[PDB]
């Protein structure tokens, strides 16, 4: 589990 | 079994990248879910605490500061070939060491004995991952420097959870490995289905992968593909797509309308947030300085610029209810260490702005209209993204709201920007110097700590903050006397306060996510601490 840039 | 056919709601092309170390957005890793999610190895209860039982389990001894991963006997990828402890440690090297590219480096690593080192190129190994049963074998020992309060939890950021499978890539050369067909049209995974195919920018066709462990699924197919927001809807009518996830809290009410779909919800792990940009990134010594000279510079404007937004106007009137203005970086869904008492930008104070940027010397103009100091003007570049419908409204609303207090705001090369080359601006060492003023949003890990955002050594840390303050608060929050809960609830209100009066950043939105799902459809869900979703949907 990790941290993900979003596009909203 | 059935043909399921899921999109994500995406108006960029998909980037296609099966390694968790070197994939840094959202869209991906949700459309890898069918193939093991980046080959992701813990299960977790709803309360994301690791239980036994997936592909791996991991122990801790906070005696000796280990954690020992235990892989299955029976794990393989999806060629026949084992998942060994290798595999494991390599996907430690495919963020540490710099030549594959990862923009993945944080502190919590630095935690790992000899992983420093090892990053720097002083060592040619990894000291503290072992093997107890060798290479070829399924145990990893990773010894820690400290033990950390969140290391009972998935996302916690100290150790990892993916495996790399080495013997497949062993032969690309690291510069190479990000384009290389080998993890991108051509990989190799651990899931209930396996990508047959995949088409650059577009989709992934899943058939199941017989080597799998467990439960196997229920379906033929999956087809994953990317829709864009403006022609969403309308593949939800037409029956284009049984499910469509991470569509935008703007189409709700449209959804809801829609018959033959029933509208799952969840607590969205999730915050946006407005970003300045004060400095760069020093690749070399993996270290943000904040030497950026900039209007920015001065507390008393990234305050001002925060008061003026309006973000609970924007909110009620496109969010249809989903988001809500926040006071803090840390969203709802850890309940445990949040706080009423936190103020934040959540409430539009356009007289306290203007006072704030009086009391510091940026005397307005009455000729222009807009705010100077020893002769310098007050402007400054805004990097909207694109978005829904509403993005060029909302960011213009915006420029409008900042021109109310005296501040010029225009967008970056007067357009909104596309997200991958957003992502490639923010990320890409040492960072640019040709914007101000941006908006980020984070799908975050299921551990609170923000150690992965903002420590002085991540390159996520997009502004470029690099704060004394800021920072021990950051390792309070996971220091061994936050192993007293009543402690660590005390050191993430104090983060949570001085990150909002620092206010290198502005918090923006929390959210609750909606996905519609087609009424043939059974058993997909948006519970946490569901496990086995892919091999339990059917039609």
């Amino acid at each position: 589990a990790s941290n993900s840039i979003a596009s909203g | 079994g059935g043909n399921l056919k899921v999109a994500y709601q995406s108006d960029s092309p998909m980037k296609a990248q099966w390694l968790s170390g070197l994939s840094n957005d959202a869209t991906f890793a949700t459309m890898s879910g069918p193939g093991g999610g980046q080959d992701g190895l813990f299960f977790t209860d709803s309360g994301f605490k690791f239980i036994k039982g997936g592909a791996a389990d991991v122990a801790l001894d906070k005696e000796s500061k280990t954690a020992t991963i235990t892989l299955r006997k029976d794990l393989k990828w999806s060629d026949g070939s084992e998942v060994t402890a290798k595999d494991y440690e390599f996907t430690y090297e495919t963020i540490a060491n710099p030549a594959y590219g990862s923009d993945r480096w944080t502190d919590s690593l630095a935690n790992i004995v000899g992983l420093s080192d090892y990053h720097t190129g002083k060592a040619k190994t990894i000291s503290g991952i072992t093997f107890p049963d060798g290479e070829n074998g399924k145990v990893i020992k990773v010894q820690f420097k400290e033990m950390k309060p969140g290391m009972t939890q998935s996302g916690n950021g100290y150790f990892l959870e993916t495996v790399a499978p080495y013997q497949y890539l062993k032969d690309v050369a690291p510069k190479d490995l990000a384009s290389s067909p080998k993890t991108t049209t051509k990989p190799l995974v651990t899931g209930p289905f396996k990508p047959e195919n995949v088409v650059a920018g577009e989709s992934i066709k899943y058939v199941p992968n017989p080597y799998y462990w467990g439960e196997k699924p229920k379906l033929n197919s999956i087809t994953y593909e990317v829709v864009s927001t403006a022609k969403s809807v309308a593949a939800l009518s037409s029956s284009k797509y049984d499910i469509i996830n991470g569509m935008v809290s703007s189409q709700y009410k449209q959804v809801k309308n829609l018959k033959g779909y029933k509208v799952l919800g969840q607590q969205a792990m999730y915050i946006s947030l407005m970003y300045y940009n004060l400095g760069h990134y020093d690749a070399k010594n993996s270290i943000n300085v904040q030497d950026r000279k900039t209007p920015l510079q001065d507390q008393n404007v990234r305050q001002a610029i925060g008061y003026a937004r309006n973000v609970a106007e924007v909110d009620n009137k496109f969010s249809n209810g989903l988001s809500t203005p926040a006071n803090s970086l840390i969203p709802p869904i850890f309940k445990q260490f949040t706080s009423s008492s936190v103020k934040g930008y959540e409430k539009q104070d356009l007289d306290k702005a203007n006072k704030l940027l009086d009391e510091d010397g940026w005397k307005l103009n009455k000729s222009t209209g807009y705010r100077e100091k020893d002769g310098k003007e007050l402007s400054l570049v805004y990097a909207a993204r694109v978005g829904d419908a509403n993005a060029e409204t909302i960011a213009q609303n915006y420029i409008q709201q900042w021109k109310k207090i005296g501040v010029k705001v225009s967008l970056y090369n007067g357009k909104l920007m596309e997200f991958n080359s957003w992502v490639d601006h923010m990320t890409t060492p040492p960072g640019a110097n040709d914007w101000d003023i941006t908006d980020g949003s984070w799908s975050l890990a299921s551990e609170p700590s923000q150690q992965d955002l903002f420590s002085a050594a991540a390159p996520y840390n997009f502004g470029h903050f690099n704060d004394s303050e800021i920072t021990k608060d950051l390792n309070d929050i996971d220091s061994a006397k936050s192993e007293n809960p009543t402690y660590r609830k005390a050191a993430f209100v104090k983060y949570q306060e001085d990150m909002n009066k620092k206010a290198y950043v502005i918090p923006t939105n929390f959210m609750l996510n909606y996905t519609p799902v087609n009424k043939r459809v059974v058993g997909m869900t948006l519970d946490y601490g569901a496990m086995n979703t892919w091999s339990e949907i059917g039609v």
